[PDB]
């Protein structure tokens, strides 16, 4: 009935994150009784008034996803949020586009509630410390500042990939993302470069709080780097006005609502 | 083996202004280059790039997929897979005097600021 207070009191501070143990996720549902079909939760204790979709980029990881929802479904009930989990696959053979793919996350999460704050995350990153809130702030915030695959560092302080959030209003004023960026590498970049441009700073817990781990895997045959991509991120300035939310096309071909998530097949197109 | 910034500074220091070229640079350049993988392995154009540096099999070193390539380095590709960078860093200051900086992509759109993240103060 009254407003959560600015920190949750629920929060444990640091966590043991391990990807040896075989994840079951009638075990995970189970776990996480308030979780509603969809994977949406609510707090019935206060009100939240971070209302955030969390968007996943997807394809072809079920088992990452099911540590993803393993281990953050706990986290993100305890950080208090009015959220809901959405995974957005790429149907197809195309090379993966995590931009546009995030792009559609924002667009179809729209139609299911009135969220005010948008987390873009990797499917394969995972927050070691519960203090690390997976919601929005005053600047864009880079949320997955000190990854083990950095050595619990921050590779670069233009570094924007990874799990960040923005609010409704911060991925209005960019445009979104780009659609264009086909295949790995510079697309996060380019979304920095968005930021600054639009006099956006990026806002980031410190390296302590911001520890997150990556479950490692093979090279994706199906994500090459991108040869294209540093030209690409270097003329931003222009094409953020060209392409992205107000270019952003796709089809839908299935929308599944499981207990724990939604599932968005889409097709995103070919690379132009 | 995926190197620390640290570690691929202390072993590029002979390199260090050749061309004009700072240590900064070049660890701002390897990293967005390989991220500092030693191993590293992208196949595109019909040509392979390899290790920290990212050399090219089309025209600096030799490798069984195109034979006569005109092998600049004169050394075999695979000498650019492993921990030992004195014959890399030799390779690279053959492609800096000859086709320069630009080689790597990742130097003008990456690393023409912010500079100083990249020093190692680590002796
Ligand atoms: C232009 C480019 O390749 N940028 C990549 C970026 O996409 C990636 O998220 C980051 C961490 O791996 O490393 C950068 O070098
Ligand atoms: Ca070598």
């Amino acid at each position: 009935l009254t407003a959560c207070p600015e920190e949750s009191p629920l929060l444990v501070g640091p966590m043991l994150i391990e990807f040896n143990i075989p994840v079951d996720l009638k075990l995970v549902e189970q776990q996480n009784p308030k979780v509603k079909l969809g994977g949406r939760y609510t707090p019935m204790d206060c009100i939240s008034p971070h209302k955030v979709a969390i968007i996943i980029p997807f394809r072809n990881r079920q088992e990452h996803l099911k540590y993803w929802l393993y281990y953050l479904h706990p986290i993100l009930q305890r950080q208090q949020l009015d959220y809901g989990i959405y995974v957005i696959n790429q149907a197809g053979e195309s090379m993966f586009n995590r931009a546009k793919l995030l792009n559609v996350g924002f667009k179809e999460a729209l139609k299911d509630y009135d969220y005010n704050c948008f987390v873009f995350s990797d499917v394969d990153l995972i927050p070691m410390n519960d203090h690390n809130t997976y919601r929005c702030f005053s600047q864009p915030r880079h949320i997955s500042v000190a990854m083990d695959k950095f050595g619990f560092s921050l590779p670069y302080v233009q570094y924007f990939g990874g799990v960040s959030a923005l609010s409704k209003q911060q991925f209005l004023s960019i445009n979104g993302f780009p659609n264009n960026y086909w295949g790995w590498g510079g697309e996060d970049d380019d979304i920095y470069n968005r930021l600054a441009f639009r006099g956006m700073s990026v806002s980031r817990p410190n390296a302590v709080i911001g520890k997150c781990r990556m479950i490692r895997h093979s090279r994706d045959k199906k994500n090459e780097p991108n040869p294209q991509r540093f030209d690409r991120i270097a003329h931003t300035k222009e094409t953020m006005l060209s392409d992205g939310l107000n270019s952003l096309t796709y089809m839908v071909l299935e929308v599944q609502r499981y207990p724990l998530y939604t599932k968005i097949t889409v097709d995103i197109g070919t690379p132009s | 083996t995926e190197l620390t910034k640290c570690k691929v500074s202390h072993a590029i220091k002979d390199i260090d202004g050749y061309q004009g070229i700072s240590l900064l640079e070049w660890a701002c350049v390897l990293f967005h280059t390989s991220g500092y993988d030693t191993q590293a392995v992208v196949n595109d154009n019909g040509s392979t790039e390899y290790g920290l540096f990212q050399i090219s099999d089309r025209f600096w070193c030799k490798s069984s997929e195109f034979p006569e390539s005109e092998n600049i380095c004169g050394i075999s590709c695979d000498k650019l897979l492993d921990d030992e960078l004195d014959d890399d860093i030799a390779c690279a200051k053959k492609i800096l005097a000859i086709k320069g900086i630009d080689y790597w992509k990742a130097y003008k759109p990456m690393c023409s600021e912010k500079l100083e993240q990249w020093r190692c103060e680590k002796p």
